[PDB]
């Protein structure tokens, strides 16, 4: 039996019934900001409210309108509590504050009115720096960049990186408007060159993006890359690739050279549910990227990859989390041609398995007896000349594959040991990684001697302890890993530490 | 471009229904109206004694449906007259 | 502040004997030979058995925040290296930085400064050099900047 | 003393301002109009209208009061834009308004009646549109 | 620099005959001084 005053709302107590913070919510749900419920109940939904203003407090440095954007009530209309809680879920997927503190406030001039007030503390949003080396052995080498989320509190997202050096020279830019239209339609694009000495490209590419739902928007766009290489060491794999072309590499000699122009086509689809933008304790992320190549390209081919990872509480506090993450990534050839060799995936480091030296995880190179040379002393790979061998060279020098699949499950636990202006910034957990890298069109009956790389099942695994803290000059994460699973060539760091940002 | 990307709901004014608007009457005092309706939004700051109830409304999606009533007052507060737009025209 | 000590590998018994701070002993197994250590600030570190060497260092206070460490090691498989290392520190309302230096011999000389400000500016700066040696280095210098908001 | 005096000893009340030691001037209370800055979007000469006016507001509480009166009226007027293209055309109505009533001398003001001029004509509301545009053109110069 | 000592005059407003200008808030005002 429900009495008491149902502003024209009997249905929604009946359904709710068949209940102490629902009748609340509901009413929640339209202009009744203070109701009361006693309790078969007996409730007042009281009068309907309307918003007089939104301010806030604490935005210094970020551009008002970064946040106005974001809020879904709007002015001079009536009040939800839902359409205002999803303010701080909006604010806190952005990444540019320490907390979202909300509060309702009556205007003393009439019992009807309120004002909406959300109230925020900005953080450190990237870093500019710099650095430079010089010496007899060291002659000049010079590097810099910067890279910020938000520049100067505009809401653009940009970068500078780059360096000169004896050997390899290379610079990346890169802009992105998140809002270049009022409805959320986001631009940007990098241009960047890099000359590795031989190993010689530069390219550009600008896409587009937009949302079709509040938690899901897509992306696509164009791009062009040029490659030029040079003195390129005989490889099995890589002739093989540029055979494919109708290339035809002399026998055991490095004097050589190819280069390609390759327009491409880029795309994705993002879901994005998360609570929070640096420690979250809910929701999922799923990434899903890919480029095939336009005809009338010197290469065809397509890429696809898959990001996920998903954040599940097991306790009331939000502070117990397991968090699953996993990668898988596939890409082929088009036309009769292989994929080229330098899109390979690879896998190893903090960013993938925890344990292993970065991009040694999967197939190994494997050397022609090249011509015997007047480096065969001490200047090169004795089995890689015909001074030291005179048949296919096996080596440890990991070159990459066709297809990837890494997983790892991370058991995220609170460290209540130090003060808590050190706590809110450091989480740790405990972490089982593995992973696997093969290729395709390996012919191991040719190779009946060596290794078969098309066989996937041989998984690498490691397991051990992480640490991550939100330092002031940017996320660091520290670890140290113990591999369990090796196999012949594979190379372990058991004490690695790299940039928490990602 | 403009015909698929996602646009939330829009409201914006006085939320009104028929069973209320249909109270008013001429002769209700200012305070009877705006406890009946509840507070405007909108009023002439020239110097005009009237009120303006717009109810507004932009779904995504979809075109945009708009209703009002405009109610005009003498110097001592008497409501004086009462103007009705159901639709945009 | 003397008695006799021993511990079972695992196989092989090794066995000895402290006596009395700068405390020193011997030892022998079941690889003989003596040994010494001592903690003042300074340090002694001593070994020689049927392997050899010495550690030695000492530690003065020349101002509250400026010191000199004389140190010295030698090993044999005493033929090793010695020098002296000096520096300063600095500090203020929202900075702290320090200045380190020093000179051993193969002349072994290094310098520099490590900076910290507020909470996001870094800078710092070494370099090494050597002369009259077994070996030289005549440029050798690295620095790096950091600043972030 | 000299000031290098003063300054020595900070690092051992115009000292405070020298020194860029903000938490002690205002540890030792127009003086708050030193917090709406910033150093880096003042080299690149970025208008910080946009930003929190709290600390205008503060430090309002002789001609320097005029240019904190334009600092507030300037972010009222900022946000009356968004909303013109968001298209909140009630709140762009009540907060020109009130921008009109609380700073009818500022110049934002000037710059803004255009705002309902445009605001009256999507709502039909055609007498307000009409009256806009008369107090528009009267103050017109 | 001391920026505020370019701020422009501020002027007064009037309205056309028949209407008038909502009423000034109390608040902000700064009075005349020598």
């Amino acid at each position: 039996e429900v009495s008491g005053n149902l502003a024209g709302h009997s249905a929604e107590i009946e359904q709710l019934t068949k209940m102490e913070d629902d009748i609340k919510k509901l009413l929640g749900r339209y202009g009744y900001a203070y109701p009361r419920v006693q309790s078969r109940v007996n409730v007042d939904a009281g009068n309907r409210f309307y918003v007089r203003k939104i301010r806030f407090e604490g935005n210094d440095t970020s551009k008002d309108a970064v946040l106005r954007r974001e809020m879904r009530q709007m002015e001079g209309a009536w009040l939800g509590s839902d359409l205002v809680d999803q303010g701080k879920e909006r604010l806190n997927r952005l990444g540019f504050f320490e907390t979202v503190d909300t509060d309702t406030q009556r205007v003393p001039g009439s019992p009807d009115q309120v004002d909406v007030v959300y109230k925020v503390k900005e953080r450190n949003t990237g870093c500019f720096n710099f650095g430079i080396g010089y010496g007899t052995e060291s002659g000049v080498s010079f590097q810099a960049g910067v890279q910020q989320d938000n520049w100067l509190g505009t809401g653009y997202a940009v970068g500078i990186n780059g360096t000169k050096n004896d050997y390899q020279t290379y610079a990346e830019l890169s802009v992105t408007n998140p809002y270049f239209t009022v409805d959320g339609v986001s631009l940007g694009g990098r241009l960047f060159y890099n000359d590795f000495q031989t190993n010689k490209s530069y390219g550009t590419d600008v896409t587009l993006g937009f949302p079709i739902n509040e938690y899901n928007s897509l992306r696509a766009g164009l791009g062009y890359v040029h490659n030029s290489l040079s003195n390129m060491q005989p490889q099995v794999a890589m002739w093989r690739y540029l055979y494919s072309m109708g290339e035809h590499p002399s026998t055991s000699d490095q004097d050589n050279s190819f280069k390609t122009d390759d327009f491409t086509f880029n795309y994705g689809w993002t879901y994005n549910k998360l609570d929070r933008g640096y420690f979250p304790t809910d929701g999922s992320r799923v990434n899903l990227t890919g480029k095939v190549t336009i005809p009338g390209s010197d290469n065809e081919y397509y890429k696809v990859t898959l990001d996920t990872a998903t954040y599940v509480p097991i306790d009331d506090d939000h502070k117990w989390v397991v968090l699953g993450r996993t990668r898988w990534g596939y890409g082929d050839g088009l036309g009769g041609k292989e994929m080229p060799f330098y899109e390979n995936f690879y896998a190893g480091g903090s960013s993938t398995v925890r344990g292993f030296q970065s991009n040694t995880i999967g197939p190994k190179a494997v050397y022609f007896p090249h011509q015997a040379s007047n480096y065969d002393p001490d200047y090169d790979y004795e089995c890689a000349t015909q001074d030291g061998a005179k048949d296919l060279c096996k080596s440890d020098d990991a070159v990459g594959g066709n297809a990837m699949a890494v997983a790892s499950l991370e058991f995220i636990t609170p460290t209540p040991f130090i003060s808590d202006k050190y706590a809110n910034s450091v989480r740790t957990s405990f972490f089982w990684d593995m992973g696997t890298v093969w290729d395709t069109n390996w012919d191991s009956s040719q190779y009946s001697g060596y290794p078969d790389y098309s066989d996937p099942s041989n998984i690498r695994m490691s397991a051990g302890i992480a640490l991550q803290w939100m330092s002031p000059l940017g996320p660091l994460v520290f670890s140290y890993a113990q591999p369990f699973k090796k196999y012949d060539g594979d190379k372990a760091e058991q004490f690695q530490f790299n940039i928490g940002k990602t | 471009l403009e015909r698929v990307v996602y646009r939330p709901d829009i409201n914006q004014g006085n939320y009104l229904t028929a069973n209320d608007v249909s109270k008013i009457r001429v002769g209700m005092t200012q305070q009877q109206v705006a406890y009946a309706l509840g507070t405007p939004l909108m009023s002439d700051p020239f110097g005009t004694n009237t009120w303006f109830y717009v109810f507004r409304q932009q779904p995504g999606h979809e075109g945009v449906t708009q209703q009002t009533l405009t109610l005009t007052f003498n110097s001592s507060g008497v409501l004086t007259n009462i103007d009705n737009k159901p639709a945009l025209s | 502040e003397a008695g006799a000590w021993a511990r079972i590998m695992s196989t092989h018994v090794q066995v000895g004997v402290d006596k009395k701070d700068l405390f020193t002993g011997f030892t022998v197994t079941h690889g003989a030979g003596l040994y010494a250590s001592a903690m003042f600030g300074a340090y002694i570190d001593l070994i020689g058995k049927y392997y050899a060497g010495a550690e030695a260092g000492y530690r003065y206070h020349v101002t509250e925040d400026a010191w000199i460490e004389p140190q010295a090691e030698l090993v044999y498989g005493l033929i090793g290296r010695t020098g002296v290392d000096v520096g300063k520190s600095f500090s203020g309302k929202d900075w702290k930085v320090t200045a380190r230096a020093g000179l051993g011999y193969q002349m072994l000389m290094s310098v520099g400064l490590n900076a910290e400000i507020r909470d996001n500016v870094r800078f710092g700066l070494e370099f090494e050099k050597s002369a009259f040696g077994k070996y030289n280095v005549d440029n050798a210098v690295n620095a790096n900047f950091r600043y972030c908001f | 003393g000299n000031w290098r005096q003063a300054i020595t000893q900070l690092e051992a009340i115009y000292a405070y301002y020298k020194n860029a030691d903000l938490p002690l001037a205002q540890a030792a209370i127009l003086t708050n109009m030193a917090l709406d800055d910033s150093a880096l979007q003042g080299f690149f000469g970025v208008d910080r209208s946009d930003r929190d006016p709290q600390h205008a507001r503060a430090a309002f509480s002789t001609k320097r009061l005029v240019f904190l009166k334009d600092r507030l009226a300037k972010y009222e007027y900022s946000v009356a834009e968004y909303y013109t293209e968001r298209g909140a055309w009630v709140a762009v109505v009540n907060r020109v308004e009130g921008m009109l009533r609380d700073y009818p001398d500022t110049q934002a003001t000037r710059d803004a009646l255009p705002l309902m001029e445009n605001a009256y004509r999507q709502m039909q509301m055609n007498a307000q549109a009409e009256k806009v545009a008369k107090i528009i053109a009267a103050n017109s110069s | 620099d001391e920026a505020y000592l370019e701020a422009a005059p501020l002027a007064e407003l009037h309205a056309p005959a028949g209407m008038i200008l909502p009423v000034t808030s109390g608040d902000y005002a700064i009075p005349v001084t020598n």
